[PDB]
Formats: structure tokens, C-alpha cells, sequence
């Protein structure tokens, strides 16, 4: 940090340092411990927020860090979604069903609806980032696709376990594991995807819709996804094939309605 | 005047009971409704680990007397209260002395009616800083501590009241920030949704308005 | 304008010019607002009274020293006592309640039996009906000198009340068209007699449950020995209207008095307890560990004596089994036989 001389470069290096610290916080996860998992997620959210403040301070008209800002925002939102989902899994035992009362666990049902909505929106925003990142290389696109696939995996797990296991006529049985992965991170992500998918199928009908096993498997999937470290790619640091559109036109303006 | 410590809220978010046992008595009193609702109710999880945790919770909260009043508040049938609240809401479309002299169901009825009235007043209006629409939240615990516990129970059992609208209503209460804090503490998963609901009102600083 | 008028009135009242008519009218023009349900009205009335009037409890000397030192104090003392007795149930601040209690203790119209009975009745309503304020006045979290002072004052009031009732002779005209049907004739084991209000009895026993005051305990011990002698039958009262067994110790009061740390109270209460009441009591919370152990011991004795009826009275043995298990985990002694009976209809279940 001391060697640098400019402002935006200093903020960029500081933001990278904070993101690295936040991800090193993610490495403290251990299997089946959910309290420590939520603690680590919260600490990483703190470091990510500091990092994104520094990063959005680094943006300038020359080379505005658009992809980095959006990618970090989506990472923060995904981690926040995981934190809220862990909070709901804890709320299953923290907020017992009302004596008035699969609508028995009304609060849990509504919270899972909100979680599904949030993860669907996150997947849509990751797709929007994918479409916007036209300049990016193949590796960056595959990484963003993996993030979107993680979001869709959590959403589908929520759906199958809670909202409608009857509607879960999934044909996931196939040659998914035989895919040629081009990176260690991608291969680990696909492996955890396959493991979570086969875990969901075994619990499709074996328990009541708001069983403790559903939340257990769900948060196990969350900590399993978060166990592997986030990997950045080329377009985060080095941008190539920079193409834009001037988009001139022929125009505070008014015109006759007849014409 | 006291506020729930951050350690206690983190403990309830993490649902670990040993540190809850290690927690001090006033914080336990603050968080008492959720703890009472935890044990002596349906198992929900039906897991032996949660059974041991419930055993520890029951051991923890046995050493205080207010839980007797809380269980008395829980024993009241909520079907009649649900019908009364719905009928009052459809029809619409001293308080502390009565509070002291009322039993559990009448307490629930009167405070729920007041909360529904304040919610409707806030929703109908444009949120033009309704300073104080009630005077049943005074310093003595008869209007402050038992009232807050009862409000937590009301937010729990008749779930028709969403946490966000209750949160919006509580802002207009004279001493409503404390009620909001303890209510969010008793429902740990609700933090970000109530924050989202509150943040969506007021663009600028309102010229430092009340 | 208002301040100058108030200052002129101050001179017109504090000096010798004060007389019965002016003082009574001025006081009545503000005393009526004390009983008003409006909190602001009573606050303004009390503040105006303090303005007109003017180390331990230095901020309350206006009621202890200034207000009694009035030439016309005796004339309006009954009116002041009545006004405070009406406003004691309306007003809510614990410290103001403490000040009112101390003033009533010092400035009671003791000479008239009716006024003493009415004051005792109102204090009993405070003790019984108002529980949260009672919790504030004797908060175990932060015991204070004021709490001990008001506890001693209440003990003194009740002790002098029972002492005055002891002086009552047999065959007097006390038996008349009593305005309350709750009046009950109390007869002690040692042959003493008195007529009392059951609410005042409840208040007296509740005051004992709070424990001994740190400064003085002679009044507390005297009242305790009068009401609960050792190895002797306790006093019993019979309803004058029907001569039936008066419920001097209802279930809620018994449950409250188990919570008290005094061993004599809990030992006296536990005697001759039915299985349903025993189950209801052990279901409750907030009971100390030693008292819990005594509850379990009495449960064991009941199981050894009449086990067959205990089975029929239990709504759900699962909750009771869990409760005795967690109490044993807490370290409470006894209940092993009761736990064994509960586990009889609880065969082994699936492990994990």
C-alpha cells in the first residue's frame, strides 16, 4: 500500500486488501457448526463493506470500475442472503409456530418465500452482470455463471425442500459429473453442486415440509458453498477488448402531436 | 431504562444456550418473551439436540417470576381474539389503570386494539410525524415492561400483524424505539426486513424533522 | 402575570392571614385534580402544591417537613388523607407512592377506628391489586434505603392496626350492618379474637413474603409470630354471613408465599396440600432451589401415601417428567419416587 502514489490506485489496492481479508475470514468455516458460520459471514460482510466503500471511492471517469463494483455488490448481496437464510434456519427453532395454526409454520413459510424471492433476484442480477460483461474473457464469464448457478441451486433447494416437493419432478440424474472443468475452483463448485443436488433428492418426500432435516441440509449446502474460496478472474483486474457505442442521435425537446 | 446488549442478540441469532445461561438477569428479562415461547411449546424441530437445548433453556428461565405472567398470557385462546381484531378492523373501514385491573385476555384485547388503531392511523396518513397517538407507554413497568412483553407476544401469536407495519407504527410511540429494539431482539431473523421497511420512508433528512 | 399572582398567593397563605375558608377553598381547587385520570393534571397539581409549600430523601422534604408545619394542618389532615387514599390507586410513580406511604404512616388519623380501617383497606388494595408497582417498591435488583423505609412503615401500620383490633372486647357493637360482605371474624389458636377484612389479611401475609427489613425486624418478627406460631395451629377465620371455612390462603397466595425465602412461611403453607395444588405449584416457575426441594419431598410423601389418585389428576405426565428431570439437573433434592412413577408410563424410545 505504501509504494503507490495516486488516489484511485491507492483505494483500489486497499479494496483488494479488504476483499482478501474478507475471504480469508471465510476460510474459518467448519462443517456442521452454524453459529460460527454466521459469525464468520457477519465479519466477512463487515470487511466486504469496507472494501466496497474503498473500491467505489476508486472509480474515476477514466476506466470506471463498473464490473468490479457490480461483482462485489452481488457477492455482498449473496453473502447477506446466506446470512438471512441461516437466520431463518435458526428461526425455525427460535420462533415456534403460533397456537392459532403446510401453513402451520407460517412465519417460516413467509421467510422462505422472501428468501426464494431474494435468491431469484440475485440470480437475475448475476445474469444481468453476465450480459453486461461483453468485454470479459471466457474464464470470467464461466465464473459469473458459476455464481449464478450457486444462487439457482439454493433457490431450487428452497423450493424442493419447503414450498412444493410435489412440484419437484427434477430429472437431475445424468452425466453432470462427467463435465470437463477448466479450473480447480470450477471443478469444486460443480462437485458441491452435484453433492447438494443428490442430497436434496434423498429428502424430497422423506420428511414433513418444515422438518429440521430440510434446514439442516440447506445450511449444510450454504456452508459447503462458502467453504471453497472465491476466485477472481482476468476481467476483474485486466480489461481487454474494450468496446463502447457513441450512439449519436438527431434531437428540453418538443414536437407536434400530429407529426 | 435499559437496552438489550449486542452480545445477547448475537447469542439469540446463533441460538446457543450456554452463553444465554451466562447472561445477566436484566438482559434475560428483556429477552424473556422469546425464551418463554421457546420451551413449553411445540418441539417444531423434533431433534434431540434441540431437545437438550430446550432443556437448558427451561433450566435457565426457571429462576424468575415474570414467566408465570407470560405463561398466563399464553394460555388465552387466540381464536376469539383473532375474530375480535378482524371484526374491529373491518368495522373501522385511564388506560394504565385498566391495564393494572385487567386480566390477560382483556390486556391483549385493549393493547391490540390500540396498536391496530395506531397502525391504521399511520397507514391512512402520509406519515406526517404523528408525535404521540397514545399515552400507555409511561415509565412504570405496568405500562413499559409488561406492555413490551405483551407486545412481543402479540407480534408472535396473532401473526396477521406483519413485523414491518408494527415497526413503522412503533416509531410514532413516545418511547417506541426501546419497544422496537426488544421486539427485533425477540425475533432475530427480522432485522434486515424491518431495516428495509424503515429505510424506505423519508428521502432527505426532512430538514431535521421530528 | 401568573408568577406574580402565585407569589402574592404565597404570602397570603404562608403568613398568619391564612384561615379555614381561604385555605380550604384554594386546596380544594387543586386537590380534585389529584384523583383525575389525566397524568398531566395530577403532575401539574402536585407541582403547584410543591411551589405553594416551597441526608436521606432530601428532595422530598416538602412533604415530610414543610407540609405538616401548617397552622391549619389538623383541619385538613382528614381531607388530605382521604385525597391521598383516593389518588394512591390513580398515581403510578413508585417514589411518589413511597412518599405518600411515609406521610400516611407518620400522619395517620389514628384516633378514629373508621379512618384506620379505611386506610388499611386502601393499603391492602395497593398491595394486592397493584403488583408491578409492588415489584418496584421492593426491587431485589436494586434495594435502597427508601424501600426499607417504606417496608418498615407498612409493617408499622399493619402492626398498629392488628394491635388496635386486639383491644376489641367481646359483645361490643362492632357487629353491625357492615357495608362490606367480606368482613370475617378471626379467632387465634391462643383464644384471641378480632374482625378483619380478608384483603387486609392477604396484604399482611404478602408483606411478610418480601423478607426482613435490613434496619429493623422487631415488627416483622412480632407480626410473623402472631400470624405463624411454631408447632401450633394457625389462626382460622369463619365468614360471619354463613359460618363456613374462609379461604384465608387461596392458591395464588400460597404459590406467591412459597417463593418467599422465609422457611417458616413455606413450611406452614406446604402442610396439608392436595395433589392437584401440589402439581400446580411445582408447574410454576421462580421458586427457589430449597423450596423446590421441599416441593419434591412433599411430592414423594404424597406418592408414598396415595399414589393411585395422583395418576388420575395429571393432565400430561410428559411435561411433569421433563420438569422434574430439569429440576434434578438443577440440583434440587427429592422427587426420585415421583420421577419413577412418571417414567412408569414412559417406555424406552428411539435413540440418536
Amino acid at each position: 500500500l505504501t509504494q503507490v502514489a495516486s488516489e484511485h490506485f491507492y483505494f483500489w489496492l486497499n479494496s483488494l486488501k479488504e476483499f482478501s481479508h474478507a475471504e480469508q475470514c471465510l476460510t474459518g468455516l467448519q462443517e456442521e457448526n452454524y453459529s460460527s458460520a454466521l459469525s464468520c459471514i457477519a465479519e466477512s460482510l463487515k470487511f466486504y463493506h469496507k472494501g466496497i466503500a474503498s473500491l467505489t471511492a476508486a472509480s474515476t471517469p477514466l476506466n470506471p470500475l463498473s464490473f468490479q463494483c457490480e461483482f462485489v455488490k452481488l457477492r455482498i448481496d449473496l453473502l447477506q442472503a446466506f446470512s438471512q437464510l441461516i437466520c431463518t434456519c435458526n428461526s425455525l427453532k427460535t420462533s415456534p409456530p403460533p397456537a392459532i395454526a403446510l401453513q402451520r409454520c407460517g412465519r417460516i413459510s413467509n421467510q422462505m418465500k422472501q428468501s426464494m424471492e431474494e435468491f431469484r433476484s440475485l440470480a437475475s442480477r448475476y445474469g444481468d452482470l453476465y450480459q453486461a460483461s461483453f468485454d470479459a474473457d471466457s474464464a470470467t464469464l464461466r465464473n459469473v455463471e458459476l455464481q449464478q448457478q450457486s444462487c439457482l441451486l439454493i433457490s431450487h433447494a428452497i423450493e424442493a425442500l419447503i414450498l412444493d416437493p410435489e412440484s419437484a419432478s427434477f430429472q437431475e440424474y445424468g452425466s453432470t459429473g462427467t463435465a470437463h472443468a477448466d479450473s480447480e475452483y470450477e471443478r469444486r463448485m460443480m462437485s458441491v453442486y452435484n453433492h447438494v443436488l443428490e442430497e436434496v433428492e434423498s429428502l424430497n418426500r422423506k420428511y414433513t415440509p418444515v422438518s429440521y432435516m430440510h434446514t439442516a441440509c440447506l445450511c449444510n449446502a450454504i456452508i459447503a458453498l462458502l467453504k471453497v474460496p472465491l476466485s477472481f478472474q482476468r476481467y476483474f483486474f485486466q480489461k481487454l477488448q474494450s468496446t463502447s457505442i457513441k450512439l449519436a442521435l438527431s434531437p428540453p425537446i418538443a414536437v407536434q402531436n400530429n407529426q | 431504562l435499559q437496552f438489550v446488549s449486542p452480545f445477547a442478540f448475537e447469542a439469540m441469532q446463533k441460538v446457543d444456550v450456554v452463553c444465554l445461561a451466562s447472561l445477566s438477569d436484566p438482559e434475560l428479562r428483556l429477552l424473556l418473551p422469546c425464551l418463554v415461547r421457546m420451551a413449553l411449546c411445540a418441539p417444531a424441530d423434533q431433534s434431540q439436540s434441540w431437545a437438550q437445548d430446550k432443556k437448558l433453556i427451561l433450566r435457565l428461565l426457571s429462576g424468575v417470576e415474570a414467566v408465570n405472567s407470560i405463561v398466563a398470557l399464553l394460555s388465552v385462546d387466540f381464536h376469539a381474539l383473532e375474530q375480535d381484531a378482524s371484526k374491529e378492523q373491518q368495522l373501522r373501514h385511564g388506560l394504565t389503570l385498566e391495564f393494572e385491573h385487567s386480566d390477560s385476555p382483556r390486556r391483549l384485547r385493549l393493547v391490540l386494539s390500540e396498536l391496530l388503531a395506531i397502525m391504521n392511523k399511520v397507514s391512512e396518513s402520509n406519515g406526517e410525524f404523528f408525535f404521540k397517538s397514545s399515552e400507555l407507554f409511561e415509565s412504570p413497568v405496568y405500562l413499559e415492561e409488561a406492555a413490551d412483553v405483551l407486545c412481543i407476544l402479540q407480534a408472535e401469536l396473532p401473526s396477521l400483524l406483519p413485523i414491518v407495519d408494527v415497526a413503522e407504527a412503533l416509531l410514532h410511540v413516545r418511547n417506541g424505539a426501546w419497544f422496537l429494539c426488544l421486539l427485533v431482539a425477540n425475533v432475530p431473523d427480522s432485522f434486515n426486513e424491518v431495516c428495509r421497511g424503515l429505510i424506505k420512508n423519508g428521502e432527505r433528512q426532512d430538514e431535521e424533522s421530528l | 402575570k401568573q408568577r406574580q399572582l402565585l407569589g402574592r398567593l404565597q404570602d397570603l397563605l404562608l403568613g398568619p392571614k391564612a384561615d379555614e375558608q381561604t385555605t380550604c377553598e384554594v386546596l380544594d381547587y387543586f386537590l380534585r385534580r389529584l384523583g383525575s385520570s389525566q397524568v398531566a393534571s395530577r403532575v401539574l397539581a402536585m407541582k403547584g402544591l410543591s411551589l405553594v409549600l416551597s441526608d436521606v430523601l432530601q428532595g422530598y422534604q416538602w412533604l415530610l417537613r414543610d407540609l405538616p408545619r401548617l397552622p391549619l394542618f389538623d383541619s385538613v389532615r382528614s381531607t388530605t388523607a382521604l385525597a391521598l387514599q383516593q389518588a394512591i390507586h390513580m398515581e403510578t410513580d413508585p417514589q411518589t407512592i413511597s412518599a405518600y406511604l411515609i406521610y400516611l404512616s407518620q400522619h395517620t388519623p389514628v384516633e378514629e377506628q373508621a379512618q384506620h380501617s379505611d386506610l388499611a383497606l386502601d393499603v391492602a388494595r395497593l398491595v394486592v391489586e397493584r403488583s408491578t408497582i409492588m415489584s418496584h417498591l421492593f426491587s431485589k435488583l436494586s434495594p435502597s434505603a427508601a424501600s426499607d423505609a417504606v417496608l418498615s412503615a407498612l409493617l408499622s401500620i399493619f402492626s398498629r392496626y392488628v394491635r388496635r383490633m386486639r383491644q376489641s372486647k367481646e359483645g361490643e357493637e362492632v357487629y353491625s350492618w357492615s357495608e362490606s360482605q367480606d368482613q370475617v371474624f378471626l379467632r387465634w389458636s391462643s383464644g384471641e379474637t378480632a374482625t378483619m377484612h380478608i384483603l387486609v389479611v392477604h396484604a399482611m401475609v404478602i408483606l411478610l413474603t418480601l423478607g426482613p427489613p435490613r434496619a429493623d425486624d422487631s415488627e416483622f418478627q412480632a407480626l410473623l409470630d402472631i400470624w405463624f406460631p411454631e408447632e401450633k395451629p394457625l389462626p382460622t377465620a369463619f365468614l360471619v354471613d354463613t359460618s363456613e371455612e374462609a379461604l384465608l390462603l387461596p392458591d395464588w397466595l400460597k404459590l406467591r408465599m412459597i417463593r418467599s425465602e422465609v422457611l417458616r412461611l413455606v413450611d406452614a403453607a406446604l402442610q396439608d396440600l392436595e395433589p392437584q395444588q401440589l402439581l400446580l405449584f411445582v408447574q410454576s416457575f421462580g421458586i427457589p432451589v430449597s423450596s423446590m426441594s421441599k416441593l419434591l419431598q412433599f411430592l414423594d410423601q404424597a406418592v408414598a401415601h396415595d399414589p393411585q389418585t395422583l395418576e388420575q389428576n395429571i393432565m400430561d405426565k410428559n411435561y411433569m417428567a421433563h420438569l422434574v428431570e430439569v429440576q434434578h439437573e438443577r440440583g434440587a433434592s427429592g422427587g426420585q419416587t415421583f420421577h419413577s412413577l412418571l417414567t412408569a408410563s414412559l417406555p424406552p424410545r428411539r435413540d440418536s
